Parts: C-alpha cells; sequence; structure tokens
RNA sequence: GGCACCACCAGGAGUGGAGCCUGCGGCUUAAUUUGACUCAACACGGGGAAACUCACCAGGUCCAGACACAAUAAGGAUUGACAGAUUGAGAGCUCUUUCUUGAUUUUGUGGGUGGUGGUGCAUGGCCGUUCUUAGUUGGUGGAGUGAUUUGUCUGCUUAAUUGCGAUAACGAACGAGACCUUAACCUACUAAAUAGUGCUGCUAGCAUUUGCUGGUAUAGUCACUUCUUAGAGGGACUAUCGAUUUCAAGUCGAUGGAAGUUUGAGGCAAUAACAGGUCUGUGAUGCCCUUAGACGUUCUGGGCCGCACGCGCGCUACACUGACGGAGCCAGCGAGUAUAAGCCUUGGCCGAGAGGUCUGGGAAAUCUUGUGAAACUCCGUCGUGCUGGGGAUAGAGCAUUGUAAUUGUUGCUCUUCAACGAGGAAUUCCUAGUAAGCGCAAGUCAUCAGCUUGCGUUGAUUACGUCCCUGCCCUUUGUACACACCG
C-alpha cells in the first residue's frame, strides 16, 4: 500500500518509545488513536515488518497486538536515525 | 494403538516420563 | 462529622459479607453511630439462549444467571476516618464507592 | 463514562474474559495457567499463573515490561494503573490447565498417542489428583474419525460438586491432517480443598466408640 | 415413594452397631446426637440418616433385628 | 415380564372444518439462496429478510496481492485529480484534458491472503437421540482350556440396579438418589429515609363525641421490623397411631404440622456410540475450486413475501356463561443514558385518535411504574337475525420509524361487512394452583410479535390404576448376521 514519507515515520517511532502497538481491526477507521495517521496505515506498515521478522504479531478478538523485537531495534537504529544508547520503555526495568 | 505392541511401551515409556517429571518438579521447589 | 454513604457491590456474597462485617466492627470499637448495612433486593441477571448452535434437534434452552447484591452503609464521621476504613477492608471482589 | 451497576460488573467480566484469552495466546509456550485480577486502590494488580515464570518476565523482565505495556494501550489505562507479577504454580499435575498445554507441546512432536497420553496421566497421579481422564478424538493416519478415552482413578460426573472439584481445559492441537481436540479432566482431592467443601455431599464419616470403660459402684471424688 | 437408599441405610445402622446405648426412641435427641457423632455435609442427609436410625431402634425394641 | 398421559383407562382441553400470520414441499422466477423430512423435518437455523445482514440476481469500483527476487525507474517507477464526455452516481472507473506528489511505489514469479464456495459420508466443538430411561464397571472368591460368566437374581416393593428378600458370592465405584437454584414456614435473631406502619407535630374535609378519612415532616435530629428486602440459622425425618405384607423393604387411612404426591419446580447428569444436525458462529480446520473481469470486498436496483396446490405449529371466531357503553379497579417477571449520535421517559400543554411541543427525574427498591392489565364485578342497550357474534377483501385521509416504507413497516379516523351457525377419517397435551381461559415484560429491534422465553390473575373434571394399543428396557429363545437386517 502507498503511504506518504512523512506519515510512515510517525508509525515508526511509535514502534519505538512505547513501541508495543495495539490496533483495532477496522481498516476504514479514520484514525488509530495516539497515532495521528490512518488506522489502516498503522496495521499494514507493521505488517511488512512482521512479514520480514522484525516485530511479533498477535490476532485475537479482532484486536491486533504488536511488539518491537530486539532484532528489530537494529533495523530502527539506523532507519529512524535515532541517537545511539537509548532503550525505549521495555528494557528500563 | 490397535496393535498387540506399542502399548506395553506406551505405558512404561509414558509412565517413566512422568517419573522423570516428579523427580524434576520436586527438585526446583525444595532447593529454592 | 459528615453525612457520608458507602456502597458495597459484588457478585459473590461471602466476599460481600466479609467487607460488610469488619467495617461495621470498625464502627463498633470506634464510637461512630452507624446505619446499615442495608441488604438491597438482589438482582438476578438472566439471558435465555438456545443450546443448538444450528437449528436442528429438540427445542431446549440455556438460562444463565448472575446474582449481584448491594450493601449501602451510612456514616457520620470525618472524611479521614471513613477513607482509611476502606483501604483496611479492601479485598478484590468488592468495589468500594464512598459518597458524602 | 458513567455505567450502570448491571453493565459495570458485566464489563468487568468481559474485560477479564478478553484479558484471560489474550494471555493464553500470548504466553502459551510457558505453560500459562490463568489470570487473577486483584483490584486494589491506585493499582490494577494482574497475577499471571504459569509453570515457567522465567520465560515470562525474562532477560531482566523484558517480556513482562512489553506485556503490561500491551495492556494499557488497549484498555485506555494510565502507565501507573497496573502492576503485574509472575508466580509459579504449586502443583503442576493437580492443575488441569498447565498439563493441557503441556500435553499440547508433547503432542506436536510426533510422539505416539499411547506414550503421550499416559505420560501426563501418571504425572497427575504423581501429584495426588484423585482422578484424571484424557480424551483424544479426530484423525491420525486414517480418514475415519475415532475417539479414545483414557480414564484412570476415581471420577465424579453429576451434580454441584462437579463444579467445585473438577477443572477442565479443552485445546485443539494443530495437525497437518486436520483438527485433533483434547479434553483433560482432573480433580483435586476433597481433603486438599481449602476454600469450598472438603468432601463429597454423601461422605459420611463415623467417629469411633468411646465405650469399654470400667465403672465402680458408688464412690465420691473430692478434689 | 419414600424408600431409603443404601447410603442412608448402611450409614445409619453402623451408628447403632457402634453407639447403641446413647441413642433413644425419639427423633429430635437422635437428630442432635447424630449431629455430633458423624460428620454430615447436608442437614437433609442427616435428617434422612437419623430418621432410619430411630426406626431401627423401634424394631430392636419389638424383637431381634437382622444384620445389627 | 416391567415402566410410561413423548401409551392406554376415566375425563378435560383441543387440533384436524372458515379466514388469517408463519414454515415445508411444489410451481414460477433474475433470484424466488439454502440447511433439515417418522418420533428426533415443517413460529426450527433464536431465520419477525426495505438498505446492511444475503450466501442470489443485473450492474460498478478497491487491493485492503504482505515478503525475496527478475523487469522499469530520477532525463521521473507511479498515486491522487479541476472542465467536458460517459455512467445510476458529484466512481479521476474510464475516455479528451496536462496538471500534481515523488521511490511509499508499476510488470512477471515464487509466495501468499480471503471466501454464507463444495465436502457434517474428511473433522473438531456444541446440540439432539439411545435416555433422563436406568443402566454400567472393576477388586477378591466360584464356573469354564478359553473367549467369557457369576456378582449384576425366582418373588415383593420403589419414581428408580432402590431396597427387602433369595443366594457361589462378599464387599465396592459411576449413574439414580444424594447435591445446587428457586417456591412455601419463621411476630425467633441481624438491620434497613432507595420499604412500610404507628405515634407525634402541621394541617384539611363530614358528624360535632374526644370520632372517621386524606396530605405533609431526607430534621418530628421519633420508636419498630409484624407485613416489604436479604444473611445467618432453625424447621420434615412418612413424625405418632391403626392396619396390610415374607412383618422386611414399603404401602394405604387418620392426628399434628407451613409443608406427609421424591415437600413443589427445575440445573447437573453414567459406559461406550449414531454416517442424527451444523465447515451458513469463530483469526477452527484438512483436501478440491477461485483469488484481480475476484466465488474477497464495497455501492447501486431487485429477493427471500413471489401462487393452479398438499401439510404443521396457532390466533380470531362461530354467540346470550355473550357483544358493546358506562361504573368498580386488583398482579408479578423484568428494562434504562453523557457529547451521546441517543434510553425509560413522568408531569404539563395541543391533537378524536395515532401523534406533536416544553420541562424534570432516573445510570437506578428512589424516576419511568403502584407499570391503577385483561379476564372479572355491577349497571343498561342489543334479543338469536350470519344480529350490534367475526373483521377477512378493498378505497380515501391523517402520523410516526428510518438515507430510502412503491410489493401498502406500523398505527389511527371513516368506509368496505367475506367465510365462519361447533368441524369427517384421524390424532395431540395433561393429575393441583395443574389443565384451561386472561393479560404484562425480555429477545430479535431505527420500525414491526398472531412467535418463543418468563411472570403473574381466575381456576377446574376425573384417575391415583393397568399392560389392552404404542414405545423402550430386561430375560429366555433362534441365527448361515459382526460393515451386525439399510445384514
Amino acid at each position: 500500500m502507498l503511504i506518504p514519507k512523512e506519515d510512515r515515520k510517525k508509525i515508526h517511532q511509535y514502534l519505538f518509545q512505547e513501541g508495543v502497538v495495539v490496533a483495532k481491526k477496522d481498516f476504514n477507521q479514520p484514525k488509530h488513536d495516539e497515532i495521528d495517521t490512518r488506522n489502516l496505515f498503522v496495521i499494514k506498515a507493521l505488517q511488512s515488518l512482521t512479514s520480514k521478522g522484525y516485530v511479533k504479531t498477535q490476532f485475537s478478538w479482532q484486536y491486533y497486538y504488536y511488539t518491537l523485537t530486539d532484532e528489530g531495534v537494529e533495523f530502527l537504529r539506523t532507519e529512524l536515525n535515532i541517537p545511539e544508547g537509548i532503550l525505549p520503555l521495555t528494557r528500563l526495568k | 494403538g490397535q496393535s498387540d505392541k506399542r502399548e506395553l511401551e506406551g505405558e512404561v515409556e509414558g509412565t517413566e516420563d512422568a517419573e522423570a517429571e516428579l523427580e524434576a518438579e520436586a527438585e526446583e521447589n525444595d532447593e529454592s | 462529622i459528615h453525612k457520608i454513604r458507602i456502597t458495597l457491590t459484588s457478585t459473590k456474597v461471602k466476599q460481600l459479607e466479609n467487607v460488610s462485617a469488619n467495617i461495621i466492627r470498625n464502627a463498633a470499637q470506634y464510637n461512630i453511630v452507624k446505619k446499615g448495612p442495608v441488604r438491597m433486593p438482589t438482582k438476578v441477571l438472566k439471558i435465555t439462549t438456545r443450546k443448538t448452535p444450528n437449528g436442528e434437534g429438540s427445542k431446549t434452552w440455556d438460562a444463565y444467571e448472575m446474582r449481584i447484591h448491594k450493601r449501602v452503609i451510612d456514616l457520620q464521621a470525618p472524611a479521614s476516618t471513613v477513607k482509611r476504613i476502606t483501604q483496611i477492608t479492601i479485598e478484590p471482589g468488592v468495589d468500594v464507592e464512598v459518597t458524602i | 463514562a458513567i455505567l450502570s451497576k448491571k453493565k459495570k460488573l458485566v464489563a468487568d467480566g468481559v474485560f477479564y474474559a478478553e484479558l484471560n484469552e489474550f494471555f493464553t495466546r500470548e504466553l502459551a509456550e510457558q505453560g500459562y495457567a490463568g489470570v487473577e485480577v486483584r483490584k486494589t486502590p491506585s493499582k490494577l494488580e494482574v497475577i499471571v499463573k504459569a509453570s515457567n515464570t522465567q520465560g515470562v518476565l525474562g532477560e531482566q523482565g523484558r517480556r513482562i515490561h512489553e506485556l503490561t505495556s500491551l495492556i494499557v494501550k488497549r484498555f485506555k489505562l494510565s502507565p501507573e494503573g497496573i502492576a503485574i507479577y509472575a508466580e509459579r504454580v504449586e502443583e503442576r499435575g493437580l492443575s488441569a490447565a498447565v498439563q493441557a498445554e503441556a500435553l499440547k507441546a508433547k503432542l506436536l512432536s510426533g510422539l505416539p498417542i499411547r506414550r503421550a497420553a499416559y505420560g501426563v496421566l501418571r504425572f497427575a497421579m504423581g501429584a495426588g489428583a484423585k482422578g484424571v481422564e484424557v480424551v483424544i478424538s479426530g484423525k491420525l493416519r486414517a480418514a475415519r474419525a475415532k475417539s479414545q478415552k483414557y480414564a484412570d482413578g476415581f471420577m465424579i460426573h453429576s451434580g454441584q460438586p462437579t463444579r467445585d472439584f473438577i477443572d477442565i481445559a479443552i485445546r485443539h492441537v494443530l495437525m497437518r491432517q486436520g483438527v485433533l481436540g483434547i479434553k483433560v479432566k482432573i480433580m483435586k482431592d476433597p481433603a486438599a480443598n481449602r476454600f469450598g467443601p472438603r468432601a463429597l455431599p454423601d461422605a459420611v464419616k463415623i467417629a469411633e466408640a468411646k465405650d469399654e470403660d470400667e465403672v465402680i459402684p458408688a464412690p465420691t471424688v473430692k478434689s | 415413594g419414600r424408600v431409603r437408599t443404601k447410603t442412608v441405610k448402611r450409614a445409619s445402622k453402623v451408628l447403632i452397631e457402634r453407639f447403641y446405648p446413647k441413642l433413644t426412641l425419639d427423633f429430635e435427641t437422635n437428630k442432635r446426637l447424630t449431629s455430633e457423632i458423624a460428620v454430615i455435609q447436608s442437614k437433609r442427609l442427616r435428617n434422612k440418616i437419623a430418621g432410619y436410625t430411630t426406626h431401627l431402634m423401634k424394631r430392636i425394641q419389638k424383637g431381634p433385628v437382622r444384620g445389627i
């Protein structure tokens, strides 16, 4: 699917820094909450990553549950241009 | 398990799996 | 001194009665005049469905139920004394609401 | 959002039911048993019961951190509103839940059903469970579907105690040929109960006689 | 019908075979006495158990009873 | 032999005869989707379908084809699109139009993804049936070379493999029963301004007797729980007595008792199983088909309603124990909202009505609601007439629901005044607050209940017996059957 370059980013550093993604299975929803972009944009953008082994996916209750892998952090280390040495929320302990 | 065989070893091999777990499940808790 | 009301609601009564009891005890050794607990008429939550997922066989029905019971307690006490009782008598089954 | 008392405790069940379902899918590999939601002031305690509380909350508790974060983002909850702890179950055999998925992992590895079915039955009998029955039905290398029930020990079947002493767990283990559904029925010993009744309704326990003493005719004992 | 079952028949008659003297031809005292001797989970079952117990004693008084 | 109002006796109420709602087949059809056909198909798929549901029919879009490659691509892979044409469409869907963003992305393959597509005779799970009948199994002992058998049975009794009794068996386990939920008792406890009462104030009416009936008192800063609610318990265990019987299990008549039919009604409910039903509930699935001109999806218009016909569950009725028109005026189960996308909706004000307007209360024993319901009670009109019993067919107008009511959603007003004058052969349900009448609520619901699920009002006739019909169970018996007579 076609996603603009600017909108796809807000999806990405939502998969960082509280990188667990819960999306309702409703592609016609105008906006997935806390992510100022289309709801159908959120699910598919993470579908490629969970297609190529960078995030886990879970289906239940027509509700999706995504989490950022440790292997997926390296993918986001450079593509997000984020500074080195930062652990988002789940490794803080 | 319709044969005359695979049930003698369907019990004794099965029960030693449990006998392998009673020993293990009693090791993790006592030595905690 | 303040006219304060406390409501106890739950689905199970042994949990509901326990929370009701020791709060009353907290107003026994403490000389706070008490009204309650008032046993509200129980409300049975029923829904009548069909046993058959398809539409074949005998005409037989499933009648599930929930029993929810209410206890309202009236208090004449300061806001500090009433608040600490609930956290002493907190237990997961019953939700605790306090209204002045 | 104001909700009526009828629709409030109903929502609590649906939330508990849906939350309980999510843990089963998410933490099946660790032998997850069940969830306890102890409501408490200024916190939503959620207790996860699993055989392996090391895989869950693993590598310095990474998984539990990314689990409780998966919860707050769907239930509109503040980050401080929940605190989740992991505890190991006391009796794995006595719990019909854990052994059901424990059977599921053993079933998937191609082991013969006779070896697999009895491999947990003697474990439940190892744990002291009064009875256990495992049922496997479906297809295995044959077109026709057949059932095999493997009962052991004592069984109760009808009435109110069937809810107090019997816990069940039904799972469908994925086979390449079709669906294989299983049922595991396990009873804690009535003497092992601490919450409800400690015995069967018809259990009549007679005390022994106190007689066979010697009585002397008519003395008086002054202390 | 009002036919007693075996679980109330054999449980009752063991009581006579162990505590014959302290029983009495009256239900209520027997009802209270069986409440302290045997652990009975249900009061309906105890009232069933105690009822056959007194009736057996009424039979023991009027002759020799079989099986006790 | 035994049990059974899913069998009969004796009865009651019916159905089957008319119209109508609904379903089945049949017929038609563009589709009139389809599952199911003895009990165990046919107001069943909660299946009361304008749109959606929908799987069907005639049309039109979207990729919502992830990911690894090969092709192309900055000198732009390509997406969104103003005017017009076209189309049902103000679908840039497309065609002329040359604009516009820019490596998300366009082609082919692998790989997939999704299906109310087929396969319930490839399956799970659930439900129904066997059968809610009462049946099933092992331990030690006996019989048998063994598979097996006894236990687990001539007789009585019970709702009952439930007990007595007889006994090569003795003692047990599952099922039944026990158990749980609900109904009946509690002046005996625990309390209740979200229940009531009595007092006490404050007040109003009629007789004046100081009496009788209301209202008010979230400060009268009253008492109480009898009745209303629920929590802790007690209470029944065939109790006592006459009989009958093996004097045993039990049963029948009385007495007391709240209750002496398993105290009443249900929930749960065994060993294996059925080619019983469902892939038309699941992101539950194996296989076959498709998968971009999609059998995915979306949106438009139509359909499940369509009518020469056979059948079933029912409602009105066939009149007088009745129709109306007045007057009396009593139940119980339940439901409810906030920035929604609209709940129950009072009280007032308009409207004959349906309906319309303005306020408030209730997120709930508070308010909707005492849901002041109808049968029923009393008083009159009708007077056996297809009558004023009945409301089919049909027209006109008035409203509400919803984007959208035409194939009339539904109601109301007027009008239209159909068969039906008690139902052949058959056959259904039922033993006490039961049958039969009589209404109200929750459900599917934006609207629609002649349907179910519940509740309550009035409330019976006759049995309380049997194996005559039927069905099932058990034993004996027969077998050339064991895929088990659909052999």
